[PDB]
Order: C-alpha cells, then sequence, then structure tokens
C-alpha cells in the first residue's frame, strides 16, 4: 500500500493520468490489486488528490 | 484643476499613453445604466436573466468591470465574517470553431473562473474528475460528460454563492445549426440559474436581440437594459458628446492642448457617438503624436486612423436595426392596453 | 553607388544569382503599407484584427517578414534581460484537403509554432495530452479534442502575449461549407484574439474581402489596409513604376546594364504593376542569362519566361474586382453623413 500511494505521487507529479493500469506497469508485481486493500488505498491515494 | 496634471510632460510618452489609457469618462448614458444595472444587481426579485444591448464600443465591457470592481469592494467588509464566498465571478462565451456552441466547454470554463479564488478551500465536488493540481489551477478530465460538469457547476455556485453571473459576448449563444431553436440553448441556462439561485447577466451587441422574448418563462425573468449610443438628432445628446470631447481634450498630455470640440461632426461620422471608438481613436492618435513628439493634434492626423466609411456604415445599419427593435412609443403602450382590455 | 557591387562580376552565377534574390527595393507603397501596419500593430487600441488585402504579387509575405524581423530586433534589447516572452509568432493558414477549414489542426499548428522558444520554458498548458517528446518538440496526442487544444493555445498566448499574431493567407479561412457563413469563423478568431488579447494580422488576397465588414463588432475591431498596385492611369505611379525598374535595371548582376524603361509597357503589361511579379520575372531572365552567359538582357528573353496573356488577364480581372470594392469616394461620406442626419 505505501508503494501504490508513492506511485500515485509519482505519477500525479508528471501530469500523465494516474490510472491502474500505468501503476500496475511501474510494480514488480502487476497483480497486488486483487487484494481488496490495495485497490483501496489507490483509490483513497486518488481521491484525496482529487483523482 | 480638470485636466490632467502638468507633471506629465517631462514623464516619458509610455507614461503619458498610459495615463491616457487609464483614463475613464462618467458621461451620463454610462453612468445611468451603471445606476440601472448595480440596482437590479442588488436585488434581481425572481429574475435570472439581465440583458445589457449596446453598439459595439458603447462601454458595455468597462460596464462589467466597473461593476465588479464595486461589488467586490462592497462585499470586502462583509467577507471577514462568511468566508468562501465569491462576490462576483465572470466569463465570456466563446464563438465555437464547430457548427454548434459548445455547452461542455462553457461549464470546465466556468468552474475554473469561479472555483478558484485561493487554494485555502475546498469544497469536495460530487464528480470524481473536477480536481486540483500542483500548479494551483483546476483541470478537468475530457472524460467527465456534460451533465456531470453541471451538476458539479451548480453545487459549486451554490457553496459560493455570487451576487451576479456576467456572461460577456453572450451573442455568441447564438450559433446554432439550423432547425434548432434558439429558445432552447436559453433555457439550458434558465435552468442552471433557477436550480442554483444566481442571476445571470448577459452582455452583448445587438446580435444578443435574437434572445430577447423568446417565450413568456424567459420573459418574466429577464431585464433589459439598452446601453445607448449618442444621436445627433436630439440636441441635449449633440450636446453631452461635445462635453465629452471637450473632456478628452482636456485630459488629452499633449503639451499643447489641442482644439477638438470645433470638428465634433467629423469625430461623430467616424464614431457613431459611441465613447468607447472615439476614445480608442484618440488613443491611437495620441500614440501617433507621441511617436513623432507632436505638440498637438491636427485634422489630417485623425484623418490617419480614422475608421473606414464602410466600416461605419455597417455599424450604422446594424445600429439602426438595433435601435428600430428596441424602440418603445406610446403607440406599443396603447396597443399593449387595448389587448389586454384595460380601456 | 546606385547599383550592384563591381566586384560580383568575377564570381559565379550563384552569388550573383543569390544577391538578386535577397536585394529588396523600398518603392512608395511598401514604405507606406509598413508604416501604417507598424502603427497599428504599435496602438491597436481595441483592434483586433489587421486585414492587409492586396494582389498576388505585391509583398504582403516579404512586408510580413520585415514587419517580425524589425519588432524582434525592437524586442531583443529588452528580450536580453527579460525572458519568457515571444515578439512575434507567424502561421500560415492551410488549404484543407476536405471541404471544411480544420479548426484542430490549426490551433496544433499555432501552438507547435509559437511554443518553440526554448526547452528550459516549461509553463503548464492545463490539458492533458500535449507536451514536450525525448527530441524536444512539442507533441499533442491525437485524442485531444479541439477546445481543449484551444484553451491550451489561449493560456500559452496569454503567458508569451506576443505582439501580433500574423496569419498569412487567411483567404483559406473560407474554406467553408455552403451552409456555414463566413461570420461565424471571423468570430471564432475574434474570440480568441479577444480573450487572449493578442493582435491578429490576417495578409491574403482579395479573396479575403469576403470576410470585410461582416458584422458591426468585426468593423469596429478592424483596421483595413490595402497594399495597392501600381497604375498607368496616374503619372504618379507610372513614375514611381518607372524609378523601380531603373533601380532593378541597375542591381542586375550583368556586364551590360539592360534597358529596361523603354520596354516599361512590356513589363507593365505582364506584371499589372505589382512588384513580386516583376521581381521573379527578373530574377528568372538574369537565371536564363548567367545560364548562357550573356552579357545583357535581350527582349525575347523576357518573352520566353514571361506570365502568358491568359494568365494576365485572370489576376487582372481579379484586381479590378477587388479595387472596386476598396475605393472610398466623397460619394460614400456624404452618404454617411446624410444617413447620420450630420448635413
Ligand atoms: N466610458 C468610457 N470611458 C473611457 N474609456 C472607455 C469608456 N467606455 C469604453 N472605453 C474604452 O473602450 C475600450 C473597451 O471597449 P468597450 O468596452 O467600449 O467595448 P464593448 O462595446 O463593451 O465591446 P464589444 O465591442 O466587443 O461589444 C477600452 O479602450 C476602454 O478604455
Ligand atoms: N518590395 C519588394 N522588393 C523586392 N522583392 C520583392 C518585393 N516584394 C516582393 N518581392 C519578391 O516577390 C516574390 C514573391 O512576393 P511575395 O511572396 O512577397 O508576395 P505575396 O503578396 O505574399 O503573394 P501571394 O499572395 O501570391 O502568395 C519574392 O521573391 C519576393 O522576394
Ligand atoms: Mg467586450
Ligand atoms: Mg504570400
Amino acid at each position: 500500500c505505501s508503494e501504490v500511494r508513492e506511485i500515485v505521487l509519482s505519477l500525479n507529479a508528471q501530469g500523465v493520468y494516474p490510472t491502474e493500469g500505468r501503476v500496475c506497469e511501474l510494480m514488480p508485481n502487476p497483480g497486488c490489486f486483487r487484494y481488496k486493500q490495495v485497490r483501496a488505498a489507490f483509490n483513497d491515494a486518488r481521491r484525496e488528490f482529487g483523482l | 484643476s480638470t485636466g490632467f496634471p502638468l507633471e506629465l510632460l517631462t514623464r516619458p510618452a509610455t507614461e503619458r499613453l498610459a495615463y491616457f489609457e487609464n483614463y475613464t469618462v462618467a458621461h451620463p448614458r454610462l453612468k445611468e445604466v451603471y445606476e440601472i444595472l448595480m440596482r437590479t444587481i442588488a436585488e434581481p426579485a425572481g429574475a435570472s436573466f439581465i440583458f445589457v444591448y449596446g453598439a459595439s464600443g458603447v462601454g458595455k465591457t468597462t460596464l462589467r468591470l466597473r461593476v465588479e470592481q464595486k461589488l467586490t469592494e462592497l462585499a470586502l467588509p462583509k467577507l471577514e465574517s462568511d468566508r468562501a464566498r465569491v462576490p462576483v465571478v465572470g466569463i465570456e462565451a466563446i464563438a465555437p470553431e464547430s457548427r454548434y456552441f459548445n455547452w461542455k466547454e462553457y461549464y470546465t470554463r466556468a468552474l475554473i473562473t469561479l472555483e478558484e479564488p485561493l487554494i485555502d478551500h475546498k469544497f469536495d465536488y460530487g464528480v470524481r474528475g473536477i480536481s486540483r493540481d500542483n500548479f494551483g489551477k483546476i483541470n478537468v478530465e475530457s472524460k467527465v460528460v456534460a451533465p456531470a460538469l453541471r451538476r458539479a457547476l451548480e453545487n459549486a455556485l451554490i457553496h459560493r454563492h455570487p451576487d451576479v453571473f456576467f456572461v460577456d459576448e453572450a451573442q455568441h449563444f447564438g450559433k446554432v445549426a439550423s432547425g434548432y431553436k434558439l429558445q432552447d440553448q436559453l433555457d439550458c441556462l434558465k435552468s442552471l440559474a433557477n436550480m442554483t439561485g444566481i442571476l445571470h447577466c448577459l452582455l452583448g451587441t445587438y446580435e444578443l436581440l435574437t434572445f430577447r422574448n423568446l417565450s413568456g418563462q424567459l420573459s418574466r425573468r429577464s431585464v433589459d437594459i439598452h446601453f445607448r449610443r449618442y444621436c445627433a438628432d436630439s440636441p441635449e445628446d449633440v450636446q453631452a458628446f461635445k462635453s465629452v470631447l471637450l473632456t478628452f481634450q482636456q485630459h488629452l498630455p499633449l503639451a499643447e492642448t489641442p482644439n477638438l470640440v470645433d470638428h465634433w461632426e467629423y469625430f461623430y461620422e467616424r464614431t457613431l457617438g459611441c465613447i468607447g471608438t472615439l476614445k480608442d481613436w484618440l488613443k491611437r492618435v495620441l500614440s501617433d503624436a507621441l511617436d513623432r513628439e507632436a505638440t498637438t493634434i491636427t485634422l489630417k492626423d485623425l484623418q490617419k486612423r480614422a475608421l473606414s466609411v464602410a466600416q461605419c456604415q455597417k455599424m450604422f445599419k446594424e445600429i439602426q436595426e438595433g435601435e428600430r427593435q428596441l424602440s418603445e412609443t406610446e403607440a406599443d403602450v396603447q396597443n399593449l392596453r387595448s389587448a389586454l382590455g384595460l380601456g
């Protein structure tokens, strides 16, 4: 979850739209979102930032 | 005195040009329109639309800026108690690059200008797309549908509650394809102004007259204000134009004050009585005079930066049609009373 | 001296050809049109459009190049310290492959041309899709919709505040559908030019007169400049044409200067008095003369590379049609006064 938040930070810094696929492209195991709190953390980080 | 300060003669030509550009004349027409518009804004009382008709160069935009400034000044004392409350927000309609006016872009830009006081306040609109960024500017994703943007704008407008919503160049709302009724695009704004409760002031030229009276609902919730030019038939308007010209001549930053009232016919001919056009003409002539470092204004110098006869004829034709459409006489009142059966 | 340097005679034909190509002559019409254009650019004063009508071959493009160069030279002392500013940005309208003018491509190419000052200058467009690639070039995603590109261009133009947005070959704006009004295209350009506050200069041939005086708002914010040709019906233009022929004949890089003044009727016949056409004709004739290594220029050489009578009879008809609508007489002034009641 911590790397998920950090990756969404880094992706939103450059202005590119942070989506699930784009974040997955920057993970060693782009399948961790099947856990139902990694996705929750990603959604919370996006919604705090305004998506 | 009543003229420009004499210290400006030693200042560079740029300073004199800036001073003349910033100068504003309080001629009777602008004053009266200002009082009527601010009285309407102070209390709309059911009306949702304000139509400020006028020619090109009468001074509609400067009137809007003056009204915005004075509204902000009046809301400054009350802003200390109730925060997150925009006093006035104003945008300009965009002439579309396609055959239809883009409502999505209108909503996006209205949201951008309205919801940018500063970063200290957050509202958390009900739609996911709209958000701020690291630069402090609102960016709206292209995937946000138009009804969602409309709902977000409605929520933001309800929260902020500006006194009036200015829409400059409202004649661009008439850019529709064949078979599309102009009434529908007016109800599109009327519904927003009704479910939101924010007065909308539409400023535009005589092309805005196509939105004058489209339905009974749109005629009830509308205030009609005519920014009128100066005519040559009535001696009072001629005297007002001469007074404005004399005031302009006193406030022209030149070493020797030019004589400018005597050539009042030539000015009215190429200006059509609009103070904005005359101000632009005098600004151009003053810039040329300072470019050569002249000491006065000569008739040929005015002849240089004068609008062509064809341009003036076109503007006068549209002014004639607009004034004919907007003329109210006792015959119309009597016909209305006879139709109402009030004899 | 008054002619080409005598050292060029020993140089290869390429050097002489390039010297003739790069040579320019300041005839009275060009100097007058340049002074008018620069005075209008310096102080638009409520003008958002500058139409420069002229025949095909009068020198509109070289006038634009000269104005851009002189503006850049003026801004260079200020650009030494101040940065993030472009003095002048120039674009050329594109004739569409389809029936309708492509506004999406106009915004894309305007954004590309305007925003290439330096890789260091980074500014946020506020729209996702436009950025700079690995080659330091502006790339716009094909999924970016035209209103978004318009908003990005508006933000860039406001940020960079160029003095004038030149739009050459502006007659290509008229490539619109039969059901599309030409006033709407001008309104779309005027809206950008007004929210951006950037003066727009439209250069084109007499086909651009279809964009002349479409409304009172597009007439007041318009400064029509006519790049008039030389006419044989008045001795003054004939003398000017003879003088320009004299300086051209004395600046031709040849061992023996050809006598061009005697055959001035022939040169006017195939050029209609325009300077660019005569310059290109002389350039061609000199190229053929130097290919054969001719000591001078013969009439037959001029006939070899001249324009056919069928070619000239169409350009001359277009010039007549354009000059008919660009002529102002005292009768028009009296009609305007009578309409305004100023008699
Ligand atoms: N009362 C005034 N006193 C001084 N300057 C004025 C006045 N009214 C307008 N101007 C000048 O006119 C210019 C702005 O144009 P103006 O506000 O008259 O146009 P508008 O009629 O509202 O707009 P549009 O022509 O697009 O419909 C500015 O240079 C401004 O200084
Ligand atoms: N005053 C001038 N002195 C010298 N050469 C000139 C002058 N005006 C134009 N030319 C030359 O004429 C040629 C073409 O003219 P130019 O491109 O300026 O015309 P234009 O008005 O833009 O034409 P068009 O509308 O047909 O595209 C060029 O080789 C240019 O150098
Ligand atoms: Mg305005
Ligand atoms: Mg050209």
